[PDB]
């Protein structure tokens, strides 16, 4: 039965142009098979819309697998960057794999939205069906 | 063109205001082909005057 | 009084052979002295068993202190890897200390189980009584 | 209307001398504008005091931006280090930016306190109004 | 013996499919005694044909 | 003065018990001006006898 809570497997990314110069790639999440939140959330194009005003706890994780020294992503409250994660992994070693995880409380009013965007463009991250390395979720407190 | 990065003024040609560090960053790190930090999009959008 | 919530201090590890080639060491957690979850959880050999079906939020953290470039662990839902954390810390410097933290929502049916396993074998991590560097916990949402 | 939950933007730091040789800087957090917890929490000098006994979930994140190989902070339950986060970022590269995030369940009795302190002194971290890189929060479960 | 690592075929003797990176990995990194990445269990189980 | 760091005895002049690693740490890493790990407070409080 439906509950305002959901776990999303990040399965793909889309090019996206933001409000205020945030042009990083938008992460797209697939429902876990046991998700059931009809009437509490709506999801389109990687944007999650909240049905009723409330206080929600959100967690987000991206697993990077590229050569770049700096990587990171942003959780947006509307068009405002609210939560963020960043990693620095130096040297030119090719085998760089690391998860970036963050979380926090976000007060969302009715019809307010959140979405997940990378800081960079075309950065390789682990994206796949049933992803157990990059995921994000939300539940009302 | 504004090189103001959190109050610090970047070099007009050799630097850009990097979103990740919130500091001025050398354009050579993202524009050089041999380096592991090469980023064609960042080099094209942030370091137009470089080289 | 008992509540379906618990915080565990990771105090030791055991060699463990998994369902599908996951042969990393199993982490063993000790109860925090204020834990009280009689009738909600059961714990044996590092495996936590859920008494009633429900949606649970789990967090897990391991603090590594070894020389290896790559480290990480897995939270298992049954015998399926569900949550994961990974760190890359390069160079041959001897003083490598880092915490790897992840979390997520896990829908657990009655008698379903979760457990915590490292990706590698014989990797030094901080394990001790009342551990304040490696821990893991769970609570029903 | 007030609820035992709050999200804090870490806006400054203060020099602080601890119970048991913990002399790291104390982090000071500003309320998010939608915080409302009258009668549930009290905050002075970076110390949060809990009004009623209960089980609380806390999350904490500091975004470091300095040259040091090792960085980290501690969440204190009273004067006891309970939660911790640590990062190792090697080499002498000047552009080191990384978030350290941890969380856990803390059973707090009436008038018990928590506070956030760095492991080191005068380490540059991201501290500002409406901080979206270093933050910390709490809510009752 | 299957060297298929997420579609990529590893070298039959000098590489193994590393669980952490989900990529083909050089056996010398885990089999060499001087390196800080030496892992006797990984070398024994993943790189039997190496050296 | 106790150099006992989790059972390991640090060098009386060249080492200190580092809180971050919970291991004995070389004083030169925090007392040297050229290094990126220079920490004046740590050097003053943990490595009084160094140099």
């Amino acid at each position: 039965d439906s509950r305002p809570a959901a776990h999303f497997h990040l399965s793909s990314r889309r090019r996206h142009q933001g409000s205020m110069g945030y042009h990083g790639d938008m992460y797209i999440g697939n429902d876990n098979e046991r998700n059931s939140y009809q009437g509490h959330f709506q999801t389109r194009d990687g944007v999650l819309t909240v049905t009723n005003t409330g206080l929600y706890y959100v967690y987000a994780q991206i697993c990077y697998n590229n050569s770049h020294d700096q990587n990171g992503f942003i959780v947006f409250q509307g068009d405002t960057p609210f939560l963020q994660c960043l990693n620095t992994v130096p040297t030119n070693m090719p085998h760089k794999v690391h998860t970036c995880h963050t979380s926090g409380l976000i007060h969302l009013e009715r019809n307010e939205r959140i979405h997940l965007k990378d800081i960079h463009n075309d950065r390789n991250a682990v994206l796949r069906e049933g992803n157990n390395r990059s995921y994000f979720g939300i539940f009302k407190v | 063109e504004s090189r103001d990065c959190h109050g610090t003024i970047c070099h007009p040609v050799n630097e850009f205001c990097y979103v990740a560090t919130e500091r001025c960053h050398p354009c050579i790190e993202v524009c050089n082909n041999q380096t592991h930090n090469y980023d064609a999009f960042l080099c094209a959008k942030e370091c137009s005057a470089y080289k």
